[PDB]
């Protein structure tokens, strides 16, 4: 047989459904999600890290002049300073006064911490969504294997093929450009490897951590050495990667809506709760027994003994039956008012059992089916005294959940007497029209 | 090894979580809501302060210090009672739906 329905996109709450093959005993089916990972497709454009400017030894040809070529180096610098007359240890360097030459070249390269901490720049594109489901049906125990969340690919769990339908929302928490620094990801724009504004993020850009081509503009400017010493000074703006580490805002795993938890190694966005997921499960024909070997109940009367508004299993109801024979048969409430904690019950000849439920209604008018037979339950509920708890709701809050019997009485008094007032005006209008017509002829 | 903050004193009111924080170092406290909008707060606590956070039925998640994050959900307790005189029915639905009964009356 095949049972198709739609489940909500919530993780810790199982979805209970009762398949109904006529002529066979019903089978209680329970589908529970474990994970929900939205995995986009990324490509790595470039990385970035703090630089380390290295200075070669300057040449001192100090009777004459020297010139340089243009070596291929990121942010390479040349200068010639004339008439320096330096003073090393053990006297002055050379005899020629007031005409000298010092080169003092410089060159920018990446540091040795770039292997440990760096920021990876990614462009994302919408990709696969997959999830892990824990399932059971009938007497089969819990067996789990992960599926693909698209309405095409079936997955064999146990002996039943499950086709998890597409999500109703196309929402993904990643913008088109993300930065992955260490443990957390961000939503930040790139200069796209061509430009670098020397102080914000792309002062140093490298395509791979071991790559040989480097982009570097750090405004490296050479400076004249002073007072007759051999050293090479320079001035440059600080690294923007070190500045980005100070000013970075909150990461994406702290501002994500719908309670998404962001993981890293395939760049998942795990356990979001948005939309709904349709299902379609093909159940094997060997899991159905004939109805002549199962209990069948009649004369059902349902009484609710205690009900509580809270979203904990505080609702209790006992019903009275008289089955045809002893055995086990499941229970289920198909309406959206209350969920049922129990899966199956053990029966006898003319006994009574109790089940625990959970509802968000003041007056639960739900019905439940036991042993392919339905019975309507009614009662009143009281609010709880706890204000904040640390578990999610088991039920679903509707629109007319909070309206009580006294509030319905005041609405019907208001609506009923308003229309009765305005109809009496319409009745009395048509009454004097007849007696004015009857005056003439 | 990084320092661990002292535990806050949590106090519960109707749709409000109150946190009494007594740190000894400048400590980061970041919260978010588990609904369709995150509405995120982020602040460094240096002196002993108290902060009140509004928790709806969707949830709230707060991280304090180097502790693991904790999630809290708000129930439907309320203040009035729905059965009774009209000065009690109106009060109960105002504490539950504060805007809908203003334009509903």
């Amino acid at each position: 047989y095949e049972h198709t329905a739609v489940m909500p996109n919530k993780v810790g709450i199982p979805y209970k459904a009762l398949v109904e093959r006529p002529g066979y005993a019903p089978v209680h089916l329970q589908i529970q999600l474990v994970n929900t990972r939205i995995i986009p497709s990324t490509n790595l454009e470039y990385i970035t890290c703090k630089y380390k400017t290295k200075v070669p030894s300057p040449v001192v040809k100090c009777c004459g002049a020297t010139q340089c070529t243009s070596k291929p180096h990121p942010d390479y610098q040349c200068q010639v300073f004339s008439g320096v007359y330096p003073f090393m240890w053990g006297g002055a360097y050379c005899f020629c006064d007031t005409e000298n030459t010092q080169m003092s070249e410089a060159y920018v390269e990446r540091s040795e911490e770039c292997s440990i901490d760096h920021a990876k720049a990614y462009k994302v594109h919408t990709g696969t969504v997959q999830a892990m489901v824990n399932i059971t049906y009938g007497s089969v125990s819990w067996r789990s294997a992960d599926v693909y969340v698209n309405g095409e690919t079936p997955a064999k769990i146990g002996d039943a093929k499950l086709i998890i339908g597409p999500l109703s929302s196309a929402w993904s928490p990643f913008d088109n450009k993300v930065v992955v620094y260490g443990h957390e990801v961000y939503n930040y724009d790139f200069p796209e490897y061509g430009t670098g504004k020397a102080g914000s993020f792309g002062d140093l850009q490298s395509r791979t951590s071991t790559s040989n081509d480097l982009y570097a503009n750090t405004n490296l400017k050479l400076q004249r050495p002073q007072a007759g010493i051999v050293h090479t000074p320079f001035t440059q703006v600080p690294s923007g990667f070190e500045r980005w580490k100070k000013d970075k805002g909150a990461p994406l795993n702290d501002v994500a809506p719908f309670g998404c938890s962001i993981a890293l190694e395939p760049l998942r966005a795990e356990n979001c709760a948005v939309g709904s997921i349709p299902i379609s499960i093909d159940i094997p024909d060997a899991a159905f027994t004939r109805i002549s070997e199962t209990p069948t109940v009649s004369d059902l009367e349902c009484k609710i003994t205690e009900c509580t508004y809270a979203f904990d299993f505080g609702g209790i109801a006992t019903v009275a039956y008289k089955s045809s024979k002893a055995g086990n048969c499941p229970i289920h409430s198909p309406s959206g008012v209350a969920v049922i904690k129990e899966n199956d019950v053990t029966l006898a000849e003319s006994g009574s059992f109790t089940f625990h439920f959970s509802t968000a209604n003041i007056h639960p008018a739900f019905k439940l089916q036991v042993c392919t037979s339905a019975v309507t339950c009614k009662g009143d509920c009281k609010p709880p005294k706890d204000h904040i708890v640390d578990y999610p709701a088991q039920h679903t809050e509707s629109f007319t959940s909070a309206i009580s019997a006294t509030a319905w009485s005041w609405i019907k008094v208001l609506v009923g007497g308003t229309s009765a007032f305005i109809v009496l005006g319409l009745i009395a209008t048509a009454v004097v029209a007849l007696v004015l017509f009857f005056h003439r002829h | 090894i990084a320092t661990l903050a002292p535990e806050p004193l949590v106090e519960h009111k109707h749709r409000t979580l109150i946190l009494h924080l007594h740190p000894d170092h400048p400590t980061l406290l970041t919260t978010r809501s588990l609904g369709s909008d995150a509405n995120p707060t982020r602040q460094w606590i240096e002196r002993p302060t108290t902060v009140n956070f509004t928790v709806t039925g969707e949830g709230l998640e707060y991280t304090w210090g180097n502790h693991p994050p904790k999630r809290v959900w708000a129930q439907e307790s309320g203040e009035g009672n729905p059965h009774g005189w009209p000065h009690e029915v109106v009060v109960y639905y105002y504490n539950r739906y504060p805007l809908t009964t203003i334009i509903g009356l």
